[PDB]
């Protein structure tokens, strides 16, 4: 109770007034892509001065602009400079020149959770529960400032030296007290209030979750189509089929989660995160040996060493070209 | 099965956003 409080304090001063400018692009070394996304590529790079490895994402503003992302990208930089939280990847420097925008964060060596999930099939539920809970305090955290992530999927979750998560790609989180109405997100991930055009609120990130700890014990999502059409008119429906491996406590937790009406909703209601946190499935969870980072992981990642990539898919490589005249100077001042 | 109709589907690799 009394953390989170001081948990806003030092958010809410990075918030007025955020950071600017803190490094410039000659001062890494460029080395490998480690993904791509919808709208940016990340990089991983090394730092002159200090030797350390870190991963820069890299948006071209006129793709941006075209993309109709110059709120969203200003909310994510904006938001990730002021948090501070075990499971949130660290932002360590930004900076912009007269083509593109950059965020240099914490290298996670781990991958994707996207590709181990692929690769393994599934979780067992002790696993997939170990990686529940850290995203159940990172939603307790990020709605405690009035924040919503809006894009929970295992390609946005990495796996570090330990065996935890980083929360990455704050592309869609936006600070907000009331109501919100974009449509935006993965069609898998999408709640049904997104997809009916009702308005929405912090509860879309908790029925995410349940989306996520599906797809993470039955290695599949609960609702997938070859084209996102038939992948909404699943969502809306509210139909769920579980595995048959599923335990009860697992099934019950999910049917609260996966809850179409708004009231009935597990972290929406009168209790918020507690209905989830006190829920059976999670009876054996130490909520406090969870954010202390105190227990053993149950997978841990190989490294060779820093600067290793091998956990990550091989992309094809792209100049960073900058153009001599500088893009899009007043919609990025902020930045 | 599900597991062998979502392996057949289109959508098992990285999932791009919509917006
Ligand atoms: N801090 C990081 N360390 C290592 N890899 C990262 C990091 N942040 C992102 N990535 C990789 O880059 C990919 C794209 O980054 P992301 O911020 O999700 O961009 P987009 O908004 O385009 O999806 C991720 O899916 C992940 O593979
Ligand atoms: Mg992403
Ligand atoms: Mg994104």
């Amino acid at each position: 109770k009394e953390f989170l409080a001081k948990a806003k304090e030092d958010f809410l001063k990075k918030w007025e007034t955020p950071s600017q400018n803190t490094a410039q692009l000659d001062q890494f070394d460029r080395i490998k892509t480690l993904g791509t996304g919808s709208f940016g590529r990340v990089m991983l790079v090394k730092h002159k001065e200090s030797g350390n490895h870190y991963a820069m994402k890299i948006l071209d503003k006129q793709k941006v602009v075209k993309l109709k992302q110059i709120e969203h990208t200003l909310n994510e930089k904006r938001i990730l400079q002021a948090v501070n939280f075990p499971f949130l990847v660290k932002l360590e420097f930004s900076f912009k020149d007269n083509s593109n925008l950059y965020m240099v964060m914490e290298y996670v060596a781990g991958g994707e959770m996207f590709s181990h999930l692929r690769r393994i099939g599934r979780f067992s539920e002790p696993h997939a529960r170990f990686y529940a809970a850290q995203i159940v305090l990172t939603f307790e955290y990020l709605h405690s400032l009035d924040l919503i992530y809006r894009d929970l999927k295992p390609e946005n979750l990495l796996i570090d030296q330990q065996g935890y998560i980083q929360v990455t790609d704050f592309g869609f989180a936006k600070r907000v007290k009331g109501r919100t109405w974009t449509l935006c997100g993965t069609p898998e991930y999408l709640a049904p209030e997104i997809i009916l055009s009702k308005g929405y609120n912090k509860a879309v990130d908790w029925w995410a979750l349940g989306v996520l700890i599906y797809e993470m014990a039955a290695g599949y999502p609960p609702f997938f189509a070859d084209q996102p059409i038939q992948i909404y008119e699943k969502i809306v429906s509210g139909k769920v089929r579980f595995p048959s491996h599923f335990s009860s406590d697992l099934k019950d937790l999910l049917r609260n989660l996966l809850q179409v009406d708004l009231t009935k909703r597990f972290g929406n209601l009168k209790n918020g995160v507690n209905d989830i946190k006190n829920h059976k499935w999670f009876a054996t969870t130490d909520w406090i040996a969870i954010y202390q980072r105190k227990v053993e992981a149950p997978f841990i990642p190989k490294f060779k060493g820093p600067g290793d990539t091998s956990n990550f898919d091989d992309y094809e490589e792209e100049e960073i070209r900058v153009s001599i005249n500088e893009k899009c100077g007043k919609e990025f001042t902020e930045f | 099965t599900t597991y062998a109709d979502f392996i057949a589907s289109g959508r098992t690799g990285r999932r791009n956003a919509i917006h």
